[PDB]
């Protein structure tokens, strides 16, 4: 009754009382899920924060899905960079509590994280990247779908690069790139991923993004050279070698120090690979051994 | 209205509006306008206000016009009521009242009133009252903003407008053209000469938009002057705008500057720089945009700002961004003929209280040293002396610039790296620590006797170091292994084990790459045998190019290159034609 | 008001 | 172009809300607030700030922030000058632009903003036409309105708007026919620790307060035109005649008016009026030091220097500071480490100076430099540029107005290194 | 209970200040500026129930505020109190102000702050709400006024 009233003061007071109740008898508090969801449409930010706390205390296996969907709709219709950041942090905490305890449909959760990546200007994009990495590494089963979605993200990098701020949208590229490189075996169309990573737009990315890019790109080159030599496509190996030849000199002039160091050693490695393949050496095994040493 | 409940105040306002007394009407309307001003929701009071939309008391008229303009888009049905009063006002013998009625009738965003508005613009089209004509041009833009589907009719009426000889309508009509149909280069062809001739008479803001529109179509009709004989129409454009350069409206100044920059031949454009620099005397806000645009220019034509070098020196009262942009311009303008004074002023600048300014200045010194090789030795001397400073940020930025300079010149300077190693015990900033580690790696064979000491110190500090510092430690460990494994293999294995359990998976991938590459193994093939070439490869020097090199495709003076983003609604600027089209269309 | 002004 | 204008105080509160095209959510001001927070001072606000669906172009002036909103591509100079002009007009109608001045006169300022900007487009920009479309808020006009029901809003389009000289209303008469001219010059200068001339220039501008009746054609000419270069010219002047005859023949408008501005060529040495002796001690990690400054006239052209003020932004090492002024006023705010001394006037019998001890922070190392010295000064009846008028003829009228001119030199951005 | 009552404009200038817990002068003005910062920046849709300040001796207390036009009405009270009840007491106090000053305004807080203080005293002393019958308190205020007029 008090929440249904228009006086925001007693509204917040009753919400605090309901929070105290939820600490011992949420079994009845759950009945007010729709009401507390509706409470998010008020104007008092502390009231929304209290409602988010009530939702967090209310989540179980049976209700996470629709609660997450409603929070999705709200944060879509929400305004305010700080308020949106608070909403994103809250939903991440809610879904992550007890090692994603209430999540059985992790592909749906990955889809949620994918649509969350579209939250422009979020200051916790690094947290989004961390969630991506955690889910993809831990959930072995859905890794193929994860790789496909993160490849789509790497394709959308041309738009995602409009904001290269620290811990911002760009860290989505970090997570997607690392997962795609380390689970390259699920690549349906790999050379598109190569060329997209070979797009000159990467020169405008933050240095750490460029570093993970070049590292998993040479991992991709190892995988592609392995596929070419196993199939026997020597000419495809030559084409890939020229592709490595004509792209690294772009990267060696990057402003980031470590990025240009690793680009330079990669370029000299590519020169050695060309020299070896000229006399027909299956160098793909040795190159792939540089990455197969770790899986987790 | 008094100190009471807001609801009761709104019903009281209902009473004052409803009263036949004039003064009560004025008081209520003033209170309602004030409520609009503070963002209070007055939408509940629309029906009470709308009744007075025909009052004969003129200030009440203006206030109710304000209210209708404010709240029309919410109460669609209620807002319909004022349209008849507007219709009648459109026929009044007083033309100023007609202009006011036209403004409001355009302004109402009720989708039902589309046809009557269309009729209204068509009727105002030839009102024979030029003030009504200017308001008609604005109303045309209004209608296009409200109804896209009337574009052909709006184009027709605007084509009607352009032929007007009245000086006080041309600018607004051109504004309307830009707003509705930017690509109709066909229409203005006949009007070019009269627009150019009357440019000097048009009002200043209309002048600004007119200058930009002239720029846009000129850069498609005319062919790059930079034997070539200038088209007399092109000469007409240049010479007609030439007088404007001394105008007091700085926007007009920038408009004519842009016109000359993208139109006037390079052997004549040098004049615009004097006006561009005198713009700097104006307010600081104008300084931001003008200075940024001057910087954009500077990375092509170094001569155009050469004679005015001193005018850009940094002055302590300037804000941070003013100092930054001024420093970038001063960077671009440098050459051998003046580098001594410039370095002296840089040296004074370095000691500034604005630490960010000091860092930027140090970066500028590095860039200019890379530009003019004949001064690099003194640059290194001064920069190394700057290491003597006690500030952490200062010494760190000097670290970065020193490493860049060594990248430029890998000569015999092991004394520098020894000094850097001694500084390591004091250096805190992650990038600087990783930097001096990398520098040690690049010349470890020149000082092998200290390398294991720093190596073991960093191995002890590894878990607390930065991920960039950790990656540099990994590279140092790889190089030191490949050089002196017999002394360093235990520490290298320690670092490898440390990285093996590091949470950073990028660090883990680098660690596994390094371990597989340098550690002999079962598959230690040819590539592993090239590791000594791999980690000791010679690397090219960095290119410290100005960020303004990327503003060439954005037009100077538009919002886009100020934001370095293709701002919405911007129009891409055409390359010069191979051959000019039929000159007759300009006749 | 006229005070302080040099004649011209 | 311009969609709406938000008038926001340095406090962080939003006072005057306006809209011209569509209701822009007030949430858009949150981005301005965040950008202000990131910067180190109110003065450090960008003029171009990007948001997901709006652009904000800002002006800073007189402790008030003017943020507008744009959704299409518009030349930044256009918006920045329109905003500076609304600020200028606020100054003209209310002495100055302050949150008090705004909030005390909400209705008139909203009417003004409505008249000036139409659908984001310029409608009325000239001062005199705006003076007649809406009257200034004169208290006698207010009581007259209350008495007779008279209005502050006009009902006839002023004839000057349709005249070939849109900058002045026609048919203006005054019994006291007179006109004043003001040539003000500023000495931009940088002075090193050695007292040498780093870079200096003179910025000169002509102001004209005109109280002529009728349709006069005033002519302004100078004894030494060759000293004038890169001269600015208001629309009121006939540029062709200046290029040919080197004469300022024009029709000035009513009221206060800035006529032309100019700079002095670097070919002639700028006469620096004031010199300084200066000394400050900073012993490393010492709790106290000494300060010594002595203001001196170097080239006064035989004229007195008055209205002198010296401001220094002391470094963080300074805690307090023990000095005695030879004149004027000594003020020091320890919170902002700002050293302000009112010098006032210089007497040749004794040169004013300021000296004493500085109460520094114990254990704090000496700053790497001494903060530079800025000094304000004014000279009356003297133009350092040596510009002089030739004549002031009038044509088209029959009266002989009171004619006079002044020459006042006020210090420009005069900063002294140390 | 009630620690202090502060009435101030939108620029922080005081309009009525009464303290009940001991505090030095400088502490009082510091608390005043603290409350001005903690309240005046709040939006009109922000809950009136704010936590207490630190200079008052602990954030456990509460700052109950209501504002209108340019006037802010804050009552510094401790933790164990009825924020809603405090708000009702504020409302009835304003109604009493209306009853006694015939539509009280800022001008009364400026020139008649003595009688406003008298009304507040008849309302509350030393953190103790004396009266909640508004008719009864206005009867007392009129009785004191009659005594003053008589002699």
């Amino acid at each position: 009754i008090l929440i249904e009233d228009s006086d925001q003061n007693l509204k917040y007071l009753g919400l605090l009382a309901m929070s105290k109740i939820l600490k011992t008898h949420p079994k009845s508090v759950q009945s007010h899920k729709d009401l507390i969801l509706q409470c998010l449409d008020d104007k008092d930010e502390s009231i929304r924060l209290r409602a988010l706390d009530l939702l967090y205390g209310m989540v179980s296996k049976k209700n996470l899905m629709e609660i997450v969907k409603k929070l999705m709709t709200h944060v879509d219709k929400a305004e305010g960079t700080t308020y949106r950041d608070e909403l994103l942090t809250k939903i991440i905490d809610i879904c992550s509590q007890s090692n994603y305890q209430y999540i059985t449909n992790f592909e749906w959760y990955i889809s949620i994280l994918v649509e969350l990546t579209r939250l422009e200007g979020t200051r916790h994009g690094h947290l989004i990247a961390a969630q991506m990495l955690d889910v993809a590494i831990r959930v072995k089963a859905i890794r193929k779908f994860a790789v496909s979605q993160m490849s789509a993200l790497l394709d959308s990098a041309h738009l995602l690069a409009s904001s290269t701020q620290r811990n911002g949208i760009c860290e989505v590229l970090y997570a997607a790139a690392w997962i795609c490189g380390e689970f390259s075996e699920h690549l349906q169309e790999p050379h598109h991923t190569l060329e997209a990573m070979l797009r000159p737009r990467v020169t405008t990315l933050p240095g750490h993004i460029q570093a993970v890019y070049v590292q998993n790109v040479v991992k991709l080159y190892a995988s592609i050279l392995q596929q070419k030599e196993q199939a026997g496509e020597a000419e495809g190996a030559q084409a890939v070698t020229q592709l490595m030849v004509d792209r690294l000199p772009q990267f060696v002039q990057s402003a980031d120090l470590e990025v240009q160091e690793r680009a330079s050693c990669i370029l000299q490695l590519v020169k050695h690979i060309q020299k070896l393949q000229a006399k027909d050496v299956p160098v793909a095994e040795e190159v792939s051994a540089l990455f197969a040493g770790e899986l987790n | 209205g008094l100190f009471s409940s807001d609801l009761k105040k709104n019903e009281d306002l209902k009473q004052m509006l409803e009263s036949n007394k004039d003064s009560a009407k004025l008081d209520a309307m003033k209170r309602i306008v004030g409520m609009i001003a503070k963002g209070k929701n007055a939408s509940e009071l629309f029906p009470a206000v709308v009744k007075n939309v025909a009052s004969k008391n003129i200030e009440i008229k203006k206030l109710v016009y304000v209210y209708l303009v404010r709240y029309a888009e919410e109460q669609q049905d209620l807002a319909l009521l004022s349209i008849s009063t507007f219709q009648r006002a459109l026929k009044d013998p007083n033309q100023l009242i007609r202009a006011s009625a036209l403004r409001v009738l355009s302004s109402i965003r009720v989708p039902i009133i589309v046809p009557i508005m269309m009729l209204a613009i068509k009727e105002a089209s030839a009102d024979l009252s030029p003030y009504v004509r200017k308001n008609a041009a604005h109303a045309i833009q209004k209608l296009y903003s409200l109804d896209p589907e009337q574009k052909e009719m709006l184009i027709e009426v605007i084509e009607k407008l352009l032929k007007d000889k009245s000086t006080l309508v041309a600018g607004s009509v051109v504004m309307a053209f830009e707003e509705v149909c930017p690509d109709r280069i066909d229409l203005i062809h006949k009007n070019y000469r009269k627009l150019c001739n009357l440019l000097v008479d048009v009002e200043e803001w209309g002048q600004v938009v007119i200058i930009h529109m002239l720029t846009r179509y000129a850069r498609t009709q005319f062919v790059s002057p930079w034997p070539y004989t200038m088209d007399p129409d092109h000469r007409l454009l240049i010479r007609n705008t030439k007088p404007l350069l001394q105008s007091r409206n700085a926007a007009v100044v920038m408009a004519v500057a842009q016109l000359y920059w993208h139109i006037s031949p390079k052997s004549e454009a040098g004049i615009i720089s004097k006006s561009l620099v005198r713009l700097l005397r104006s307010n600081r806000e104008v300084q931001y945009i003008v200075l940024q645009n001057i910087a954009t220019m500077s990375i092509q034509r170094k001569g155009m700002f050469e004679p005015y070098l001193k005018s850009f020196y940094v002055r302590s009262t300037d804000p941070t961004m003013i100092k930054t942009l001024k420093l970038e311009i001063l960077t671009n303008l440098a050459n051998e003929a003046n580098i001594s004074t410039l370095l002296r002023e840089f040296q004074t600048y370095v000691k500034s209280q604005d630490k960010q300014f000091a860092a930027a200045t140090i970066q500028t010194i590095g860039r200019c040293a890379t530009n003019i090789l004949e001064v690099t030795d003194t640059c290194l001397n001064g920069l190394v002396c700057l290491l003597s400073n006690r500030d952490e940020i200062v010494v760190a930025e000097s670290v970065v610039v020193i490493k860049k300079l060594l990248q430029m010149q890998p000569a015999q300077h092991g004394e520098i790296i020894k000094h850097m190693a001694k500084l390591l015990d004091s250096i805190t900033v992650p990038v600087a620590r990783a930097s001096i580690l990398w520098l040690i790696g690049e010349n470890c064979e020149r000082v092998p006797k200290i390398a294991p000491d720093v190596l073991r110190k960093m191995a002890k500090s590894f878990t607390s170091e930065d991920d960039l510092v950790k990656l540099q430690i990994l590279n140092l460990g790889a190089k030191l292994y490949l050089t002196n494994s017999k002394q360093t293999k235990l520490l290298t294995q320690y670092i490898l084990n440390l990285g093996k359990y590091d949470q950073n998976y990028d660090i883990r991938d680098r660690t596994r790459f390094i371990r597989q590459l340098i550690v002999p193994n079962v598959k230690s093939g040819a590539l592993s045998k090239y590791a000594k070439k791999i980690f000791l490869a010679q690397k090219p020097a960095p290119l410290l190019e100005s960020p303004f090199k990327d503003r060439d495709h954005f037009q100077l003076g538009t919002l886009s290159h100020t934001l370095n983003i293709k701002a919405t609604g911007y129009l891409e600027l055409s390359n010069w034609p191979e051959v000019a089209p039929d000159p007759s269309v300009r006749n | 008001s006229h005070a302080g002004y040099q004649t011209i | 172009m311009i969609h709406s204008l938000f008038l926001i105080n340095c406090s962080g509160d939003i006072f005057l809300e306006k809209h011209w095209k569509s209701v822009v959510s007030q949430s858009v001001c949150d981005y301005f607030f965040e950008a202000q927070e990131k910067a180190a001072d109110v003065e450090n606000v960008p003029p171009v700030i990007s948001t997901p669906h709006h652009y904000l172009i800002s002006i800073y002036r007189d402790k008030l922030f003017f943020v507008s909103v744009i959704q299409t591509e518009v030349p930044p100079l256009f918006v920045i000058e329109f905003l500076h002009r609304v600020a200028d007009t606020f100054q003209d109608y209310f002495g100055e632009c302050s949150e008090a001045a705004i909030k005390d006169n909400v209705v008139i300022v909203y009417e003004l903003l409505e008249e000036m900007l139409d659908n984001g487009f310029p409608l009325a920009t000239e001062s005199n036409i705006l003076k007649e479309l809406i009257k200034p808020p004169t208290i006698l006009r207010s009581v007259v309105n209350s008495i007779t029901g008279s209005s502050n809003v006009g009902d006839t389009l002023p004839t000057g708007q349709l005249s070939n000289i849109p900058w002045r209303r026609a048919g203006v008469k005054y019994t006291n026919n007179e006109a004043y001219f003001d040539v003000v010059e500023e000495i931009d200068a940088i002075i090193d620790k050695s007292g040498s001339t780093v870079f200096a220039e003179i910025q000169g501008v002509i102001d004209a307060c005109i109280k002529l009746s009728g349709m006069p054609d005033l002519s302004l000419s100078f004894m030494n035109p060759r000293l004038l270069d890169d001269v600015s010219f208001h629309p009121c002047i006939r540029f062709k005649r200046w290029e040919s005859e080197r004469v300022l023949s024009f029709i000035p408008p009513d009221g206060n008016f800035r006529l032309i501005s100019y700079r002095v060529s670097s070919q002639n040495l700028v006469a620096i009026p004031v010199y300084v002796k200066h000394s400050i001690s900073f012993k490393e990690n010492s709790s106290c030091g000494r300060f010594d400054i002595t203001i001196g006239p170097k080239q006064n052209m035989g004229k007195t220097i008055e209205g002198i003020t010296v401001t220094v932004h002391m470094p963080k090492v300074v805690l307090n500071m023990n000095l005695t002024p030879t004149q004027g006023s000594y003020t020091f705010d320890p919170v902002t480490k700002v050293l302000t001394w009112d010098v006032g006037k210089i007497t040749p019998q004794k040169l004013p100076s300021l000296k004493g001890l500085v109460n520094l922070q114990s254990g704090a190392p000496k700053p790497e430099e001494n903060p530079s010295l800025n000094i304000q000064f004014k000279i009356q009846q003297l133009a350092i540029s040596g510009l002089k008028v030739n004549r002031l003829d009038m044509y088209g009228e029959k009266y002989k107005p009171f004619k006079g001119v002044k020459y006042v030199t006020k210090a420009g951005k005069f900063q002294v290194r140390t | 209970m009630i620690k202090a009552i502060l009435i101030f404009n939108n620029h922080g200038k005081p309009r009525l200040s009464k303290f009940y817990q001991p505090y030095s002068e400088d502490t009082q003005q510091q608390i005043i500026r603290e409350t001005f910062h903690l309240v005046s920046k709040r939006d009109e849709n922000v809950c009136n129930f704010l936590e207490g300040g630190l200079l008052i001796g602990g954030s456990d207390n509460k700052l109950i505020y209501r504002h209108y036009a340019t006037l802010y009405f804050v009552f510094c009270v401790d933790s164990s109190e009825s924020e809603l009840g405090i708000l009702d007491l504020i409302q009835v106090f304003v109604e009493t102000l209306d009853k006694c000053f015939e539509n009280v305004c800022e001008l009364d807080l400026i020139f008649h702050v003595d009688k406003v203080h008298n009304i507040l005293a008849e309302m509350v002393m030393g953190g103790m709400v004396l009266e909640t019958n508004m008719n009864e308190i206005v009867t007392q205020i009129d009785a004191q006024n009659k005594l003053e007029k008589s002699e």
